[PDB]
């Protein structure tokens, strides 16, 4: 189930409970090496389009891993507290 | 004088002291050709002027006529009063010429071997200064009022271009692209300038009479767009009172400067946008065209001149005290450049010739017959 029911939200948490980029950025070190090489690079390509502030299209054909590479650039992002 | 000489070599006071001095002393003793003469090829007005980024030695131009003349400004010759003669012209007969008015021209930054022209019909050209022919040519959909060039960044060729379309056409020498575009506008714009300080900024000035500040980058919109009255903060936010017809920064690039048809003229923080409320007094601008000017560079206090009407006129940039008018033109001057090296001033007007403002107060010492009064005893 999805964290909309706050009591629930509360369960999972409870349940529950490092490269730099020239404009300072910092990624999860315990994240960084669970994935693959070109995955990093569409990390930073990803930072680089945040110091543009533009958007981008990342079209890398199935089987790659799109969510991945989004959810490193997410949460390096929120790690990092830009 | 010799104050500012005996305190150098003694090193009472920096050596910058005197250059600043001496410059400004230049500035304010600006005159007609005293030891100069611009050759005359343009047969109709002269619309643009631009001095060479590096070594400041050969001058372009662009006539109302359509043709270009590059022009040669030092005295390769031992007697004084030289002739600023013309290296080579894109006349009539020149395949590639502009069929209709140039409109504004411009030396390409960190090297002399390329320029960029556009007129009124329509396209932008660049050209081949070795072999005076064009490389690449940009068309588009509506006339072309003015056209700027980065002459800081190192990263990137892209050209601004405003159109009497109310959208800004960004084309790029690396490549072709002329598709990025950038909307905020409502009419014509009349002026577009990069910031020396900042690669990706622009400056672009339009009908609407607002003036925006652009990141090229940036993906949303503009950054500031510049209000009057600075009131809290479009549709709104004029940054003028009439038509802004113009856009020069300083020398730094902290403080820009922008002229409009309300015979009005301003100067803005680069940052922020507020307006440092300089008053400049009444700067006649009718112009329906883009008004191209100058600032001074190197000097004690910075100056500015702006074309009035028939004459060009010396300002204080923060100070904002009118210095001299130079009178010298009989049709309205529309463009003027400033040769920082040595503080002289060229102007193009509407009667056909490029007029120089040399210093003054240096004068050849005798052992003059024109000089005196003949009236009658």
């Amino acid at each position: 189930r999805d964290d909309g029911d706050e009591d629930y939200y509360k369960q999972r948490l409870r349940r529950w409970n490092d490269a730099e980029f020239d404009e300072g950025f910092k990624v999860p070190g315990f994240l960084f090496k669970k994935l693959f090489k070109y995955q990093q690079t569409g990390v930073r390509w990803l930072w680089e389009l945040h110091c543009q502030q533009a958007g981008g299209i990342l079209g890398d054909e199935m089987g790659l891993g799109k969510t991945i590479q989004i959810i490193a650039f997410l949460a390096g992002l929120s790690y990092s507290k830009i | 004088m010799l104050g500012f000489l005996s305190a150098r070599q003694t090193g009472l006071e920096d050596p910058l002291r005197l250059r600043r001095a001496e410059s400004t002393r230049r500035v304010l003793g600006l005159e007609l050709n005293k030891d100069r003469d611009v050759e005359r090829i343009h047969g109709g007005g002269i619309n643009t002027l631009d001095i060479e980024p590096v070594e400041g030695r050969y001058m372009l131009s662009g006539g109302s006529d359509g043709v270009i003349v590059l022009y040669d400004l030092e005295n390769s010759s031992r007697q004084s009063y030289y002739t600023c003669k013309a290296v080579c012209s894109i006349g009539r007969d020149h395949p590639d010429v502009h069929r209709y008015s140039v409109e504004t021209v411009q030396w390409y930054p960190h090297d002399t071997g390329m320029f960029t022209s556009s007129s009124f019909d329509k396209t932008l050209k660049v050209w081949d200064t070795n072999t005076l022919q064009t490389a690449d040519v940009f068309n588009f959909e509506e006339t072309v009022y003015s056209h700027h060039m980065s002459p800081v960044s190192t990263k990137h060729c892209l050209v601004a271009v405003g159109t009497r379309g109310p959208k800004v056409q960004l084309c790029d020498l690396k490549s072709g692209s002329c598709s990025h575009i950038l909307q905020g506008h409502r009419q014509e714009i009349l002026a577009v300038s990069w910031s020396p300080r900042y690669d990706y900024i622009l400056a672009t000035a339009s009908a609407d009479s607002r003036v925006k500040l652009w990141d090229v980058r940036r993906a949303s919109g503009c950054l500031i767009t510049l209000d009057q009255h600075n009131g809290k903060k479009e549709s709104a936010n004029t940054a003028h009172n009439g038509k802004v017809n113009g856009l020069c920064f300083t020398s730094d690039g902290l403080h820009l400067l922008t002229v409009g048809t309300d015979n009005r003229m301003r100067l803005w923080n680069s940052s922020n946008g507020e307006n440092t409320l300089v008053n400049y007094g009444k700067v006649c601008n009718n112009s329906k065209k883009g008004l191209k000017f100058t600032v001074s560079c190197g000097c004690s206090s910075e100056f500015v001149f702006v074309p009035y009407g028939s004459t060009i006129a010396v300002y204080t940039v923060y100070s904002g005290e009118q210095i001299t008018m130079l009178k010298g033109h009989y049709k309205t001057v529309d463009c003027c450049v400033f040769q920082s090296n040595f503080q002289e001033l060229y102007s193009g007007s509407r009667d056909c010739n490029i007029l120089a403002w040399v210093p003054s107060l240096y004068e050849p010492v005798p052992d003059n017959p024109a000089f005196e009064d003949a009236w009658s005893s």
